[PDB]
């Protein structure tokens, strides 16, 4: 009720790639695809809210 | 790390002491292990139960990735592709298998991992065994060369056998043909390349007539330096009496053989 307003003119997504030695990156990519080396994550406020 | 593509693979798709080797886990969980018994009896409950639950009913696994990675690694260690190409071709083969899969395909894949393991081992031992390709090239060149020398023949064929023995007995030596000539490199990325065709052409005229003329350095300039290197490389071979002595060629061979000899001997002595 105070006339505050905001518009998005444009938006872009940025990313940063670590320049890895191609053979090392290739072997890492090979290893990371097997089931035994799957990545896992959890969350700090592991929780639930109510 | 390890050349055996099975071993150099299985480091990548595997846990550590999981229920892939069921017998060891079952031995350790009851009491059977003697190295450190009662280890499992005193872990937290969850862990204990979970192993036990894993042990009584094993969980099936999908070994497609393991086999495909094994064959890819075999290709990489055998110079079939570059390592970047290895990273790409792993996914390529994975898609290929996944879009045509069948029990027959898995059977052929196991056959193939066995075959590539054997292939890598064979390639390594053959590369350390003498490089038959050089022998084939040398035999082709010798077929190109004539086998008859009007002045002297025993020395010529003795020298030919000596050269054959030299190329056979030292692996990593290269014999090939680049232009309209055959050559002999004592090592990959190595100096001392001998123009074999030119050396034989020059040496054809010195076989059976340089024995009486060895005392006077009147024809000594006929020996082109390339052929001199060729003779120098065969000093350890063609031991005394193989080439008839009192011959300019024989004299050079004997001198070179004596020189190299004092050297290696003194060297293993060192200190």
């Amino acid at each position: 009720v105070d006339g505050a307003s905001i518009k998005f003119d444009s938006i872009c997504l940025y990313a940063t790639f670590f320049p890895m030695a191609h053979n090392t990156a290739s072997t890492l990519e090979a290893m990371l695809r097997n089931d035994t080396n799957d990545q896992s994550f959890n969350d700090y406020l592991s929780a639930a809210n109510m | 790390t390890d050349p055996a593509v099975r071993a150099a693979l299985q480091s990548q798709p595997s846990g550590l002491n999981s229920t892939d080797d069921w017998r060891q886990v079952m031995d350790r969980i009851m009491s059977l292990t003697a190295r450190n018994p009662d280890a499992f009896r005193q872990q937290p409950q969850a862990n204990r139960l979970s192993a036990i639950l894993e042990a009584v009913v094993p969980a099936r696994a999908n070994p497609t990735h393991e086999k495909v990675l094994a064959i890819v690694n075999a290709l990489a260690e055998n110079r079939a592709i570059r390592p970047d190409e290895a990273g790409l071709v792993y996914d390529a083969l994975l898609q290929r298998v996944a879009r045509y899969n069948s029990g027959n395909v898995q059977t052929n894949l196991d056959r193939l991992v066995g075959d590539v393991r054997e292939a890598v081992a064979q390639r390594e031992r053959a590369q350390q065994q003498g490089n038959l390709g050089s022998m084939v090239a040398l035999n082709a060149f010798l077929s190109t060369q004539p086998a008859n020398v009007p002045r002297g023949q025993e020395d010529y064929t003795n020298f030919v056998s000596a050269l054959r023995l030299m190329v056979t007995e030292t692996p990593q030596s290269e014999v090939y043909q680049s232009g309209p000539d055959y050559f002999f490199q004592t090592s990959r990325q190595g100096l001392q390349t001998v123009n074999l065709s030119q050396a034989f052409k020059n040496l054809q005229g010195l076989w059976g007539v340089r024995a009486p003329t060895g005392d006077r350095a009147t024809v000594s300039s006929l020996l082109t330096p390339n052929s001199r290197l060729l003779l120098l490389l065969i000093a350890p071979f063609t031991d005394s009496g193989s080439v008839s002595r009192d011959t300019y060629l024989g004299h050079l061979l004997t001198l070179y053989r004596e020189a190299i000899g004092q050297a290696h001997v003194d060297e293993h002595t060192f200190q």
